[PDB]
């Protein structure tokens, strides 16, 4: 009921500020929970999940005024009103255009800065403390930031007309630099992207391709946990990137977006790069290309389109391109997720099983994305009466997620129940 | 896009 702060801000040798433990930490230990300073649904999910709680409830009611924001209840619509009142007229005026996520997010940020009532999200680090990397920014990035600025000014014109209507310390250009640099993709239960937010305190964490911490979201609520034994004074790290990336791809996105090159052992040794790019470049690069179109359809929840593209690609390469190739792998993943959202459970189990061994290799021992994946496969097996396999995978998912999601998490509750149902049928038959 | 975490299209 009164757990003490187990982490603290500190200055690193080279990585700027960071976060480190003040006490020894066990895997699964909760380090920090934070509400966002500000957050918003991402473009692809507007109208599919509740603007407030980010859950994908079946039937949503749109805000009468703007008909852009949608809510799962009067409760959520009311609770979100402080975050929505200053943007509503802006969204109405914008139609049929919709602003970029960063512009809508920042639009929420500026009013929260005036709050005056201390934000629990800024307990260790404020919005103004956030790194902007302005000195390191390329000219190409600065031009883009300038565009975001002008877009902001147009999008907000009904509510903000001059710099004097915002705090003086605030600077719009530097703000977008910070947003690009410090924002978090908010994922749901099934590890789907549903939103984006600023979590200034959490933003203290520096990057590693081999992190000692993981993050999982409870709606907009962010939970930070250790995923292995951490010593006193040891820097806490998370992974800014998708795990299914070559060391070259990671080096590029960390540079273009975060203005630094990673020096972790995985990046110094090109760890697992070979396996990732298994197969002939002439073959998998077509897949890599298609992946863009597919991921955009997935973001917009177009599962029928996603499935169509995937099984086309999948069947087309079955004779020459192995599942462990990360681009092929991603397609199998998308295919699986699509089948699940379309009730095609047997087909889902087919694609999902094929992701299992590659996921074990490419993901660390305890990673939330792997855990949830293993959970889905076990469930799909359970639904097909393949009890002993299901039992194996359900146990594994529990083993992982009790560390990544924590025991108190709702998915653990389902998991336990599934474990019982499954372990019964074993002794029974 | 942008944001710490999230898939890589
Ligand atoms: N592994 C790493 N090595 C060097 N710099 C890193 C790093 N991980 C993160 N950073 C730096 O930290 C930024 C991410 S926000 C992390 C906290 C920040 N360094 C601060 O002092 O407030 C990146 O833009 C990058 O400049
Ligand atoms: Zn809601
Ligand atoms: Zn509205
Ligand atoms: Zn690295």
């Amino acid at each position: 009921f009164m757990e003490p702060l187990k982490v603290e801000k500190f200055a690193t040798a080279n990585r700027g500020n960071g976060l480190r433990a003040v006490t020894p930490l066990r895997p699964g230990e909760l380090l920090f929970r934070s509400d966002p300073l500000a957050y918003t649904v991402c473009k692809g999910s507007r109208g599919v999940v509740c603007d407030r709680c980010l859950l994908g409830k079946e039937k949503l009611m749109r805000c009468s005024q703007c008909r852009v924001a949608k809510y799962c209840s009067a409760k959520c619509q009311k609770k979100a009103w402080p975050d929505h009142k200053r943007e509503c007229k802006c969204l109405k005026s914008c139609k049929p255009r919709y602003p970029p996520d960063s512009v809508r997010l920042l639009g929420r940020v500026v009013f929260k800065l005036m709050d005056g009532a201390p934000s629990e999200s800024e307990k260790l680090y404020s919005f103004y403390d956030l790194e902007s990397n302005i000195n390191k920014l390329t000219e190409d990035r600065k031009e883009g930031l300038r565009q975001l600025v002008m877009t902001f000014q147009h999008f907000m014109r009904e509510e903000i007309q001059d710099a004097s209507q915002l705090p003086p310390a605030f600077d719009l250009f530097e703000a977008f630099a910070k947003v690009i640099c410090n924002s978090f993709t908010i994922c749901n239960a099934e590890m789907q992207e549903v939103g984006v937010g600023l979590y200034p305190s959490i933003s203290l964490l520096n990057h590693s391709c081999d992190p000692n911490c993981s993050i999982v979201f409870n709606g907009p609520h962010l939970l930070l946990r250790a995923v292995r034994d951490i010593e006193v004074g040891e820097e806490l790290t998370i992974c800014y990137l998708d795990m299914l990336m070559t060391s070259e791809e990671r080096r590029k996105q960390l540079r273009d977006q975060y203005c630094f090159e990673c020096d972790c052992f995985r990046c110094q040794t090109q760890d697992k790069d070979a396996d990732m790019l298994t197969g002939d470049e002439q073959v998998w690069k077509e897949v890599q290309e298609s992946l863009k179109k597919i991921e955009e359809l997935k973001a917009h929840w177009k599962w029928e389109q996603v499935l169509a593209m995937c099984q086309a690609i999948i069947s087309s390469n079955s004779e020459r391109l192995p599942d462990i190739n990360i681009y092929q792998l991603k397609v199998l993943d998308c295919a699986m997720d699509a089948c699940i959202n379309l009730g095609l459970l047997e087909e889902a189990l087919f694609y999902g099983t094929r992701t299992m061994e590659p996921y074990r290799i490419f993901f660390p021992g305890s990673h939330p994305v792997r855990g949830v994946q293993v959970m889905k496969v076990g469930k799909l097996q359970l639904h097909q009466g393949m009890f002993p396999q299901a039992m194996k995978n359900l146990r594994l998912a529990f083993d992982i997620m009790r560390v990544t999601h924590g025991r108190e998490h709702s998915l653990i509750e389902d998991l336990i129940l599934l474990l019982e149902e499954c372990d019964a049928n074993i002794r029974a038959s | 896009k942008f944001g710490k975490g999230g898939t890589y299209p």
